[PDB]
RNA sequence: GAGCUAGCCCUGGCCAGGGUGAAGCUGGGGUGAGACCCAGUGGAGGCCCGAACCGGUGGGGGAUGCAAACCCCUCGGAUGA
RNA sequence: GAAUGCCGGCAUGAGUAACGAUAAAGAGGGUGAGAAUCCCUCUCGCCGUAAGCCCAAGGGUUCCUACGCAAUGGUCGUCAGCGUAGGGUUAGGCGGGACCUAAGGUGAAGCCGAAAGGCGUAGCCGAAGGGCAGCCGGUUAAUAUUCCGGCCCUUCCCGCAGGUGCGAUGGGGGGACGCUCUAGGCUAGGGGGACCGGAGCCAUGGACGAGCCCGGCCAGAAGCGCAGGGUGGGAGGUAGGCAAAUCCGCCUCCCAACAAGCUCUGCGUGGUGGGGAAGCCCGGGUGACAACCCCCCGAAGCCAGGGAGCCAAGAAAAGCCUCUAAGCACAACCUGCGGGAACCCGUACCGCAAACCGACACAGGUGGGCGGGUGCAAGAGCACUCAGGCGCGCGGGAGAACCCUCGCCAAGGAACUCUGCAAGUUGGCCCCGUAACUUCGGGAGAAGGGGUGCUCCCUGGGGUGAUGAGCCCCGGGGAGCCGCAGUGAACAGGCUCUGGCGACUGUUUACCAAAAACACAGCUCUCUGCGAACUCGUAAGAGGAGGUAUAGGGAGCGACGCUUGCCCGGUGCCGGAAGGUCAAGGGGAGGGGUGCAAGCCCCGAACCGAAGCCCCGGUGAACGGCGGCCGUAACUAUAACGGUCCUAAGGUAGCGAAAUUCCUUGUCGGGUAAGUUCCGACCUGCACGAAAAGCGUAACGACCGGAGCGCUGUCUCGGCGAGGGACCCGGUGAAAUUGAACUGGCCGUGAAGAUGCGGCCUACCCGUGGCAGGACGAAAAGACCCCGUGGAGCUUUACUGCAGCC
RNA sequence: CGAUGUCGGCUCGUCGCAUCCUGGGGCUGAAGAAGGUCCCAAGGGUUGGGCUGUUCGCCCAUUAAAGCGGCACGCGAGCUG
RNA sequence: UGGGAGAGGGUGGUGGAAUUCCCGGAGUAGCGGUGAAAUGCGCAGAUACCGGGAGGAACGCCGAUGGCGAAGGCAGCCACCUGGUCCACCCGUGACGCUGAGGCGCGAAAGCGUGGGGAGCAAACCGGAUUAGAUACCCGGGUAGUCCACGCCCUAAACG
RNA sequence: CCGAGGGUAGGGCCCGUGACUGGGGCGAAGUCGUAACAAGGUAGCUGUACCGGAAGGUGCGGCUGGAU
């Protein structure tokens, strides 16, 4: 429930920020912290690789449980709803029974209190991790594993999900949040529901210097840069592309596909995304 | 106004430095020239 | 060569005083319950006025200068990108 | 003898400009060969959120003392940051190191690269961050938290006693964190005192006074007091904290809970040790057995790791505490007490500046702390002032033009001008009052007005205290007094109406543009399934992101509102297992050279044979593009209508002489006495038009237009007055420029604009203040314009290559 | 072309006369008054404002008249810009 | 108090038919469409047929001249939450009633905002026909929308 | 003191008028088409939406005041 502000500024007439009513504790485990390195978007050469990063909030990072076949068949309890500035989801404090404590990135509908469980075994349940093949068939679940044990890798940010479609030998078809289909294998563990905090796609950010806030630094069109700097650079006056639209390299930006043809992925993407 | 030169005794020396210098192929270069030419001083002097 | 200047990274420091009075909260009224209204409390904001500090709008002076960009008057921002 | 030649010397300009903030000087007395300039005293002025004081950096002897004055000092110089010499910087506690980690850097392992080298987990380095023990006073010509005095403290070694399962680089806890706002209690700091201490003073009309003037503290171990921080205790289980664990985490049970206890800080007290004015007398001595007390104000600092609210969600590591592992438990570690031990480097001085950065003793630039009092609503604003520091290293006259900075002005009031440019006006606070329009916030300080000092009297509330007095803070009512004038000086909005552009706050061409430009939230297209795309790199490796399609890249548009039409023939991109073309390679019909021959060696057709291209489709918030002629209505005019040619399709809504309209000052209307601008309309739009967005839009703007009121030296039209210069005298003394010069006017002539030629006219020799017509005056080998088979940036369906991708 | 600064204004003039006014004439289709046309004449005079960068021009209100030209389209080591 | 019928309303679930698209297989020269055609689709293998998958929207028969609601309107099936209404019995209250300017709520479709969804249908739009024209009627395409959530809008031949 | 009124500044209602612009009424014999009344040659009407020289056309849902 995104909140609204009286226009009593210029930019508060638009500013919309989130709720932070699931949110149940406001500071993070000490023991699963630490400093997240700020990079403005600058390599290892120290030259920038990503243009217009840089300048945000201080933040610390929150270690996230990717895995959880970590810890088969030990339920924990849900024990606090955490804001992570690291990413669109909120995050989920768990206790397991064993004493270890663990974040994960909290499902929708996911109550303090409750029991959460991992395994082939485990119930199906918001909350819940099994292997792909263990999730009846049209199940929305979230944190796929794309590989087996290599980590949660598809459906992470907010109020994502992923359907489970059909079976074929040792892989699952899932429904990506793009709307690719996919096999992905059956050994590959996945959370029962949806990503919560589903209303973060309509935040209206409201003034420029939010943008600021998370870190992104004022972009620069590139008819408005010179010959040196871009193909759109030049012109007396305004100018139209007079080309097609292309990027600061030089490569054409409406339409040009750019996913490698000989990809050992493609025998598994059944169908590319819609829209 | 504020001028180019900012006297600062710790950037003189770890930029121009003995040190500095002798760590990469160009600044031995540097030091084998200024040798050679007989110069008094082969680096900067900073009070350290 | 980034001791000037541009960006970023790490770690510190700074912003007199005054003004406006958001949300919420409390009470009152209201209704079947409500929305909502009223008063108090409250103290938000690339809010307002103005020093420091950061600027450099208009004019005048300077023009083998006090100065290879300065001086006077005036003017912009001043909790923020 | 010339090369705007090169190096050096020396001229001219010239006793000329200037002598570096307009804060400012005068006199007496010293010293000395010499004194506006050095020392001393008295008077005057200037700073005082500094122009005073303390740190950091940077500088590096500039510090103090004696002796100097050639040069340096914009003059002088006996003086000096100058010359010569001597002296001067003292630490277990201050700062850095023998401690810790941050970015970053470096780098066992390991990875990559023709060489050089590039990476890289750990680890190591790296501070103005963490951590850690010293306060007050005195002494020196010059150092002092360093010496000395007083009172305190830290670590290390060894020993004594007492206690304990001791023991680590390993486990755990803690260290440990944001922004705004903020409670209580203190402290710093400050104001007052009719109280306490003090040398004195009574003046010029009055005052011997509850008079004036000065001062009334600082540091302190334990203990105690006030105010705060931090913290539950016990038991049972235990599979997690990469071994172990009695610790930690997790479950349970009982007890404690706004507490208390324990613990640690701050403040007060505190044995004791210090300090201590005016004034007077020669830094010192006295004062002085100095006094050292009450009340008020009161932090942004302290208690602190305090409290609340919020979203953008706020370092690490060590110190330290706890757990245990090897081991060892004659040890070891904890506590108390005692003796011993405690190294290296800095420390002078300048430090908003004459010692630092600016070539200079340069009106510029330089981070942190302190920064007193009074009044003005507040304040670090302004005026004056304390402490303290200065009068800015040329002076003396004079009282022209002209220039600067400043003050005033009769009548008029924008008539000035590209333009009210500039300067007036307005101006703080309290109260009354306040429009269109609006996104309901705003527009708003709208506009416009009234009040403002002093004195007496009556009175309401708050803080401290005690519920009172006193002190302090907010007021309310009545009656008066004075002046031209009561924010009486200083600091302190002129206002309105109406258009264009850009929503907005922001950003920019350092040093001629601040804008309508860039950015901006927001909108759309498009790529990207993660070893993502994309970017940097030969690579390894990084960024993207310890992110995962509600995310990341690219591109256009640019809050918001209402909207965003038609064309897919060309270009782009997307889709298409057919067809056509298509390289290496495959295949080998058929040839050829040579050899006696076996053979060796070469050429080689059909045919099979990728991507790309052709071809068939799609696609516009992809690149783009959106017609011509002729006719027609019962007045005329004009054409709803028709005809025909062409196109891939023929510009929709909305707007329109426009930031676009050539003809053009279009035409009409408004405003004016008068309007090429402005505003409102019309529409034959030379040459608007829908995300290079179209049309609007409240608010906003040092943006660009137009008008009005207010007020003015802008102006009719100038006048006077001030100070700093100009001028004269003493001191010091440049500059560009310069073929040489004994360098007039006219009319002609001349390479076509003559001081220099011809003819005439005029004219004794040499300066000083002034003005700028000429010397085609100076400056800069024209930046316009051309030329050179000169250069460089940029573009593309120019050529030809390359990276990259297929 | 090893630089002869360029439009408009402002200020300061000075010159020519093909004369705008003022003075003197002749002719008139000159009754008077007031005009027209030509001749002589350069002594003096030749306004303020609205528009525009403007020169120019148009307009408002006057005037005896609101002249036209030269001086590097006079004048930037005189100003503006 | 005991009983009744009912597409009354809201939430969640869920079941089969059909259309479309995708994949496999089998098959070949046309399919579609009309008054007739043409555009369109098809040897790059369509149509017609069989198997598998995805997804949205509507619920055939029952079904009626029926039923329920104040109206607008309500139709697969299931559970839950909830309104109205009628009958019986003649038990309770003892006129507590009728209407109702204002007010408040509800209110087909279309339309609007923010998300989602999108099979079929289809304003706008393109094309093919017809025609003097044909900005239509007919045919091939096709975007809003039609669907869901929340919020607006408040009209009607909202009629008996 | 109050006070007719005069002045300053800002609002509110009304009337008159205004380049140009919007439709509306009317007008003996104008131009374009033929939407409606018959199944009016596509039943008509309707609220709304979008489009078009014009009447109108189409979508969605409603009515019979529809024919056979
Ligand atoms: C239609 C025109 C374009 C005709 C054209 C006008 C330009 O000039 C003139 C050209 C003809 N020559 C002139 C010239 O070069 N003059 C120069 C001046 O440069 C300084 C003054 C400020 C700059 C101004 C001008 C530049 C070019 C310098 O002080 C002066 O001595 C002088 O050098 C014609
Ligand atoms: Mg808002
Ligand atoms: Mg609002
Ligand atoms: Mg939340
Ligand atoms: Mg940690
Ligand atoms: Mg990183
Ligand atoms: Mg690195
Ligand atoms: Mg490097
Ligand atoms: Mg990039
Ligand atoms: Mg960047
Ligand atoms: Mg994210
Ligand atoms: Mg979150
Ligand atoms: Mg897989
Ligand atoms: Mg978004
Ligand atoms: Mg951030
Ligand atoms: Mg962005
Ligand atoms: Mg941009
Ligand atoms: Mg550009
Ligand atoms: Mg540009
Ligand atoms: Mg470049
Ligand atoms: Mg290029
Ligand atoms: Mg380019
Ligand atoms: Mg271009
Ligand atoms: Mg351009
Ligand atoms: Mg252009
Ligand atoms: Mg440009
Ligand atoms: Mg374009
Ligand atoms: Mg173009
Ligand atoms: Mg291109
Ligand atoms: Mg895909
Ligand atoms: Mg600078
Ligand atoms: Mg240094
Ligand atoms: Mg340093
Ligand atoms: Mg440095
Ligand atoms: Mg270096
Ligand atoms: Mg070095
Ligand atoms: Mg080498
Ligand atoms: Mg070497
Ligand atoms: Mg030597
Ligand atoms: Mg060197
Ligand atoms: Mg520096
Ligand atoms: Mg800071
Ligand atoms: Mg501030
Ligand atoms: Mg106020
Ligand atoms: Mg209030
Ligand atoms: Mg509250
Ligand atoms: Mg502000
Ligand atoms: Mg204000
Ligand atoms: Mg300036
Ligand atoms: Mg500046
Ligand atoms: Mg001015
Ligand atoms: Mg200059
Ligand atoms: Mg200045
Ligand atoms: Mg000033
Ligand atoms: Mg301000
Ligand atoms: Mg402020
Ligand atoms: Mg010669
Ligand atoms: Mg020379
Ligand atoms: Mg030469
Ligand atoms: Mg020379
Ligand atoms: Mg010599
Ligand atoms: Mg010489
Ligand atoms: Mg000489
Ligand atoms: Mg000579
Ligand atoms: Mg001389
Ligand atoms: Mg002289
Ligand atoms: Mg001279
Ligand atoms: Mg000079
Ligand atoms: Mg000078
Ligand atoms: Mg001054
Ligand atoms: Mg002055
Ligand atoms: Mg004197
Ligand atoms: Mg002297
Ligand atoms: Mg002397
Ligand atoms: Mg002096
Ligand atoms: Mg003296
Ligand atoms: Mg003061
Ligand atoms: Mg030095
Ligand atoms: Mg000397
Ligand atoms: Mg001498
Ligand atoms: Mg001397
Ligand atoms: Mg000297
Ligand atoms: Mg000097
Ligand atoms: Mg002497
Ligand atoms: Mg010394
Ligand atoms: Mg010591
Ligand atoms: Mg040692
Ligand atoms: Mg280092
Ligand atoms: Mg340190
Ligand atoms: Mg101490
Ligand atoms: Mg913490
Ligand atoms: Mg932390
Ligand atoms: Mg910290
Ligand atoms: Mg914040
Ligand atoms: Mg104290
Ligand atoms: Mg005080
Ligand atoms: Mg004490
Ligand atoms: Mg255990
Ligand atoms: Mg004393
Ligand atoms: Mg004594
Ligand atoms: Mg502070
Ligand atoms: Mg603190
Ligand atoms: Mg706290
Ligand atoms: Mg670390
Ligand atoms: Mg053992
Ligand atoms: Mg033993
Ligand atoms: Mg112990
Ligand atoms: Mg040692
Ligand atoms: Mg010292
Ligand atoms: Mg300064
Ligand atoms: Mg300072
Ligand atoms: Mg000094
Ligand atoms: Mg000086
Ligand atoms: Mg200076
Ligand atoms: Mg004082
Ligand atoms: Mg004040
Ligand atoms: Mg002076
Ligand atoms: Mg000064
Ligand atoms: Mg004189
Ligand atoms: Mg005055
Ligand atoms: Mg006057
Ligand atoms: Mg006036
Ligand atoms: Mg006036
Ligand atoms: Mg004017
Ligand atoms: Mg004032
Ligand atoms: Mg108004
Ligand atoms: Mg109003
Ligand atoms: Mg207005
Ligand atoms: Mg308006
Ligand atoms: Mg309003
Ligand atoms: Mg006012
Ligand atoms: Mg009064
Ligand atoms: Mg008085
Ligand atoms: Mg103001
Ligand atoms: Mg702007
Ligand atoms: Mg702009
Ligand atoms: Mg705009
Ligand atoms: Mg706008
Ligand atoms: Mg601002
Ligand atoms: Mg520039
Ligand atoms: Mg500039
Ligand atoms: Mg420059
Ligand atoms: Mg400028
Ligand atoms: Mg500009
Ligand atoms: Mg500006
Ligand atoms: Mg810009
Ligand atoms: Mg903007
Ligand atoms: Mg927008
Ligand atoms: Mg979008
Ligand atoms: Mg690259
Ligand atoms: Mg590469
Ligand atoms: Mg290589
Ligand atoms: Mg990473
Ligand atoms: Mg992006
Ligand atoms: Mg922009
Ligand atoms: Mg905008
Ligand atoms: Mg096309
Ligand atoms: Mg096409
Ligand atoms: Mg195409
Ligand atoms: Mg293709
Ligand atoms: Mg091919
Ligand atoms: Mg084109
Ligand atoms: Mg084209
Ligand atoms: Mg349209
Ligand atoms: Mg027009
Ligand atoms: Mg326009
Ligand atoms: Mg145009
Ligand atoms: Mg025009
Ligand atoms: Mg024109
Ligand atoms: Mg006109
Ligand atoms: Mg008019
Ligand atoms: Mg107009
Ligand atoms: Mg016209
Ligand atoms: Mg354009
Ligand atoms: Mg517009
Ligand atoms: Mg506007
Ligand atoms: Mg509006
Ligand atoms: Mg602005
Ligand atoms: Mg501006
Ligand atoms: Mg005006
Ligand atoms: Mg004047
Ligand atoms: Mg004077
Ligand atoms: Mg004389
Ligand atoms: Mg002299
Ligand atoms: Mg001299
Ligand atoms: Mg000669
Ligand atoms: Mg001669
Ligand atoms: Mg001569
Ligand atoms: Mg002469
Ligand atoms: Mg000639
Ligand atoms: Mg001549
Ligand atoms: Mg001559
Ligand atoms: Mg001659
Ligand atoms: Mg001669
Ligand atoms: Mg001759
Ligand atoms: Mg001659
Ligand atoms: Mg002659
Ligand atoms: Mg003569
Ligand atoms: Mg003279
Ligand atoms: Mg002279
Ligand atoms: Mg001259
Ligand atoms: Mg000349
Ligand atoms: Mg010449
Ligand atoms: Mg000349
Ligand atoms: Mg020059
Ligand atoms: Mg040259
Ligand atoms: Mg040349
Ligand atoms: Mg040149
Ligand atoms: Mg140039
Ligand atoms: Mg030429
Ligand atoms: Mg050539
Ligand atoms: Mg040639
Ligand atoms: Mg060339
Ligand atoms: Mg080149
Ligand atoms: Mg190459
Ligand atoms: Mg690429
Ligand atoms: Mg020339
Ligand atoms: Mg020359
Ligand atoms: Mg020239
Ligand atoms: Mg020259
Ligand atoms: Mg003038
Ligand atoms: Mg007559
Ligand atoms: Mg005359
Ligand atoms: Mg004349
Ligand atoms: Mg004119
Ligand atoms: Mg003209
Ligand atoms: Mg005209
Ligand atoms: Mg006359
Ligand atoms: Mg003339
Ligand atoms: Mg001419
Ligand atoms: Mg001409
Ligand atoms: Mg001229
Ligand atoms: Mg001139
Ligand atoms: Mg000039
Ligand atoms: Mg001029
Ligand atoms: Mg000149
Ligand atoms: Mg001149
Ligand atoms: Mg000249
Ligand atoms: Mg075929
Ligand atoms: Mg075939
Ligand atoms: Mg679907
Ligand atoms: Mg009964
Ligand atoms: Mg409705
Ligand atoms: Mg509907
Ligand atoms: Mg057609
Ligand atoms: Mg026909
Ligand atoms: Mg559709
Ligand atoms: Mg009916
Ligand atoms: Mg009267
Ligand atoms: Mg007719
Ligand atoms: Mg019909
Ligand atoms: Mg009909
Ligand atoms: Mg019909
Ligand atoms: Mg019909
Ligand atoms: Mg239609």
């Amino acid at each position: 429930a995104v909140k609204k502000f009286k226009p009593y500024t210029p930019s508060r007439r638009f500013m919309t920020v989130a709720d932070f009513s699931e949110i149940t504790k406001t500071e993070p485990e000490k023991s699963l912290v630490k400093p997240l390195k700020k990079t403005g978007g600058r390599n290892n050469q120290g030259r920038i690789t990503v243009r217009f990063r840089g300048g945000g909030h201080k933040r610390l990072y929150r270690i996230i449980d990717f895995k959880r076949w970590d810890k088969v068949g030990i339920p924990a309890k849900v024990a606090a709803i955490e804001y992570d500035p690291n990413r669109s989801a909120r995050i989920a404090l768990l206790h397991y029974v064993d004493g270890e404590k663990r974040y994960i990135i909290a499902p929708d509908g996911l109550q303090v209190g409750q029991q959460v469980v991992a395994g082939p075994d485990a119930p199906i349940q918001v909350g819940n991790a099994l292997p792909l093949r263990f999730i009846p068939v049209g199940t929305v679940v979230h944190a796929v594993e794309l590989e087996p044990k290599k980590g949660a890798k598809l459906a992470r940010a907010a109020g994502t999900s992923a359907q489970i479609q059909g079976r074929e030998g040792d892989y699952v078809i899932l429904r990506l949040p793009s709307g690719e289909l996919r096999k992905v294998h059956g050994e590959c563990y996945a959370t029962v529901g949806a990503v919560g905090n589903a209303d973060h796609k309509n935040i209206v950010l409201g003034k420029a210097g939010r943008s600021r806030w998370l870190g992104r630094r004022p972009h620069v069109r590139g008819a408005a840069m010179n010959p040196v700097d871009h193909p759109h650079g030049g012109g007396e006056g305004r100018a139209p592309r007079g080309r097609p639209p292309a990027s600061p390299w030089g490569w054409q930006t409406k339409g040009l596909k750019t996913r490698k043809r000989r990809k050992p992925s493609s025998r598994f993407i059944i169908a590319r995304r819609k829209k | 106004m504020k001028r180019t030169w900012q006297p600062n005794r710790r950037k003189r020396a770890k930029t121009h430095g003995f040190r500095a210098r002798m760590r990469t192929p160009g600044g031995r270069k540097v030091l084998k020239r200024r040798r050679q030419k007989g110069r008094w001083r082969l680096t900067p002097a900073v009070r350290k």
